[PDB]
C-alpha cells in the first residue's frame, strides 16, 4: 500500500527525525 | 515559550485542542531544554501521553490510520524527550513507561501506520540505550526487550532492523548485557541464530548500515569465551568470504571489525 497523505508524511518525517538522534 | 507550553499542556485536556497541543509541544522538544521536567512534573501530562498510547491498543485486527499513528508518534516523541533528559530518565524507567511501547514493538502488522509507530517506539528505546547507563541496560534486561528486538531484526523493515540491532548491540556492549546473554546457551544461540539469519538476508538485500551493526554484535559476542567457542564453529561464511565485498568497499570500520572478529576466534 503506497498511498500517503499528510499524516503519513508527518509521521514518517517524525520517525526519521527521532531515529536521526541515534547516529545509526 | 514556557507560557505557550503550559497552555498546550492544559489544552491536552480538551478533545478539541488535544491534537494541536500534542503537535506544538512535540515541536518544542528541539528548542526547549527543560521541556522534559515541565512535562514530567505537570500534573496529568505523562498520563495524557500514556492515554494516547493506550487508546490505540484496540487498533492493533490492525485498524490504525495514519492520522491516529502520527498523533501517537508525537506523544511517543514527547516520551522520548522525557527518556533522554537526565532529571526524568530514572523516574521514567521506575514508572515502567517503556512497557507501554512494547505492544507497538510486538505487532507484526505490515501497515505503514504501524511502521511509523514501530520506528518511533524503537526510537524511544534507542534513546534510552544511547545513554549506555547501567540502570537502562539492566531495566531492559529484566523486561525482555531482547526477543522483541530479535523478532524485528529478523522480519522488520531495513530501518526497523537497524534500530533494533542497535538496541541489542548496546546491550551486548555492556558487560552485564553480554554476560546475561551468554549466561545460558539458549540465550546466546537465540541471538547468534537471529544474527545468522540476518547475514543470509543481507547477502540477498544488502544494507551497509545494518551489516555494520550486525558485525558489531558478532565482534562483541567474541569477547565472551563461550560465545567465542560457538562462533568458532557457527560463524556465517558470508562474514569471511567475498559476499559483502561490494557493500564493504568503502566501510573501513566494518572491514576492520570483521578482521578483528576472525582474529578473536583463534
Amino acid at each position: 500500500h503506497m498511498w500517503e497523505t499528510l499524516d503519513d508524511q508527518r509521521a514518517l518525517q517524525l520517525a526519521l527525525d527521532q531515529l536521526s538522534l541515534l547516529g545509526l | 515559550d514556557r507560557e505557550k507550553i503550559y497552555q498546550w499542556i492544559n489544552e491536552l485536556s480538551s478533545p478539541e485542542t488535544r491534537e494541536n497541543a500534542l503537535l506544538e509541544l512535540s515541536k518544542k522538544r528541539e528548542s526547549v531544554p527543560d521541556l522534559a521536567p515541565m512535562l514530567w512534573h505537570s500534573f496529568g501530562t505523562i498520563a495524557a501521553l500514556l492515554q494516547e498510547i493506550v487508546n490505540i491498543y484496540p487498533s492493533i485486527p490492525p485498524t490504525l490510520t495514519a492520522h491516529q499513528s502520527n498523533r501517537v508518534c508525537n506523544a511517543l516523541a514527547l516520551l522520548q524527550c522525557v527518556a533522554s533528559h537526565p532529571e526524568t530518565r530514572s523516574a521514567f524507567l521506575a514508572a515502567h513507561i517503556p512497557l507501554f511501547l512494547y505492544p507497538f514493538l510486538h505487532t507484526v502488522s505490515k501497515t505503514r501506520p504501524f511502521e511509523y509507530l514501530r520506528l518511533t517506539s524503537l526510537g524511544v528505546i534507542g534513546a534510552l540505550v544511547k545513554t549506555d547507563e547501567q540502570e537502562v541496560i539492566n531495566f531492559l534486561l529484566t523486561t525482555e526487550i531482547i526477543p522483541l528486538c530479535l523478532r524485528i531484526m529478523e522480519s522488520g523493515s531495513e530501518l526497523s532492523k537497524t534500530v533494533a540491532t542497535f538496541i541489542l548491540q548496546k546491550i551486548l556492549l555492556d558487560d552485564t548485557g553480554l554476560a546475561y546473554i551468554c549466561q545460558t546457551y539458549e540465550r546466546f544461540s537465540h541471538v547468534a541464530m537471529i544474527l545468522g539469519k540476518m547475514v543470509l538476508q543481507l547477502s540477498k538485500e544488502p544494507s551497509a548500515r545494518l551489516l555494520k551493526h550486525v558485525v558489531r554484535c558478532y565482534l562483541r559476542l567474541s569477547d565472551n569465551p563461550r560465545a567465542r567457542e560457538a562462533l568458532r564453529q557457527c560463524l556465517p561464511d558470508q562474514l569471511k568470504d567475498t559476499t559483502f565485498a561490494q557493500v564493504l568497499k568503502d566501510d573501513t570500520t566494518t572491514k576492520r571489525w570483521l578482521a578483528q572478529l576472525v582474529k578473536n576466534l583463534q
